[PDB]
């Protein structure tokens, strides 16, 4: 299959409550494998998946240095963004970064990603060329110019086409029994009267990995997008995910409705009906 | 592996 | 600009009375990241509750899973209680085995 690696950085100021917290988590697809938290009693990079535990002390120390230095730089950055927006010293603010690489089925680099946000809004993003930037506003432009002057894009590109892909491939091999295993959804359809006139049909998908899945209801073969109730895909806590989709149908028309399930773990796309 | 530190000074925003 | 949490309460495995399981509360789509989540058993706060590491979705909104071991019965009621800067008072979502 295709695969990706992403790191997620969050830096949060908290005036009057110490220095900004910095937390980084790293993922391969929908599996987290490391964390670092500057608020930990003893801040260090910690493993979060079994297949990463085999990395040596040199690896853990290298990560910890990277995250410790970033912790300090993001505090500088929070101060800088406060000023770019003429903000008071009273408020809490957040910078987020998410970055990584995507591989195709052949293990080749599809593309790199490096995006940042301030208080939940796009701030600055590296373009797909891994060479130029897109700044959201005149504040982010100050950052753009400073990063252009310092040739930052060449640093990001060198990592994304180099170490990012190399290490993602390494992880994919070490954790191949799980990272390269798609588990198909266990499915079923439930039926619950809502009145004398109508009933709820709910289509369930459980125990699947990765999170990517498509669940849809059709009536007489037509998609019922607008009338379908679709909960967000949710983690079970054992690596797998869950989802359901619900539709309220005229009592007696149940057999006119079909649930369709697409998932990477499925050797064939599923069609289900309610089975009284 | 996350992005390594550059040889010079890590650039702030 | 702030975003209020979505909340789902559910079990890791299909619920079976008298069989050990995990009770989950998944809070997502929220911003900023500070949030308070309690799991309730019969209205009482459960003491030993763990949570996932803070991370976020492609739209920058945050998500966390709160969880704890539990053994469901016919009688016991379970719930998730959430507060966030966007909420005037804590929101309570009940555990329904069919949701």
């Amino acid at each position: 299959g295709s695969h990706s690696m992403r790191y997620f950085y969050t830096a949060m100021s908290r005036p009057g409550r110490g220095e900004p917290r910095f937390i980084a988590v790293g993922y391969v697809d929908d599996t987290q494998f490391v964390r670092f938290d500057s608020d930990a009693a003893s801040p260090r990079t910690e493993p979060r998946a079994p297949w990463i535990e085999q990395e040596g002390p040199e690896y853990w120390d290298r990560n910890t240095q990277i995250f410790k230095t970033n912790t300090q730089t993001y505090r500088e950055s929070l101060r800088n963004l406060r000023g770019y927006y003429n903000q008071s010293e009273a408020g809490s603010h957040i910078i987020q970064r998410m970055y990584g690489c995507d591989l195709g089925p052949d293990g080749r680099l599809l593309r790199g990603h490096d995006q940042s946000a301030y208080d939940g809004k796009d701030y600055i993003a590296l373009n797909e060329d891994l060479s130029s930037w897109t700044a959201a506003d005149t504040a982010a432009q100050i950052t753009q110019r400073k990063w252009e002057a310092a040739r930052v894009a060449e640093q990001r590109r060198g990592y994304l086409e180099g170490l990012c892909v190399e290490w993602l491939r390494r992880y994919l091999e070490n954790g191949k029994e799980t990272l390269q295993r798609a588990d198909p959804p266990k499915t079923h359809v439930t039926h619950h009267p809502v009145s004398d006139h109508e009933a709820t049909l709910r289509c369930w998908a459980l125990g699947f990995y990765p999170a990517e899945i498509t669940l849809t209801w059709q009536r007489d073969g037509e998609d019922q997008t607008q009338d379908t109730e679709l909960v967000e895909t949710r983690p079970a806590g054992d690596r797998t995910f869950q989802k359901w989709a619900a539709v309220v149908v005229p009592s007696g028309e149940e057999q006119r409705y079909t649930c369709h399930v697409q998932h990477e773990g499925l050797p064939k796309p599923l069609t289900l009906r309610w089975e009284p | 592996l996350p992005e390594p530190l550059p040889q010079g000074q890590l650039t702030a925003y | 600009i702030q975003r209020t949490p979505k909340i789902q309460v559910y079990s890791r495995h299909p619920a079976e009375n008298g069989k050990s399981n995990f009770l989950n509360c998944y809070v997502s789509g929220f911003h900023p990241s500070d949030i308070e989540v309690d799991l309730l058993k019969n209205g009482e706060r459960i003491e030993k509750v763990e949570h996932s590491d803070l991370s976020f979705s492609k739209d920058w909104s945050f998500y966390l899973l709160y969880y704890t071991e539990f053994t469901p019965t016919e009688k016991d009621e379970y719930a998730c209680r959430v507060n966030h800067v966007t909420l005037s008072q804590p929101k309570i979502v009940k555990w329904d085995r069919d949701m």
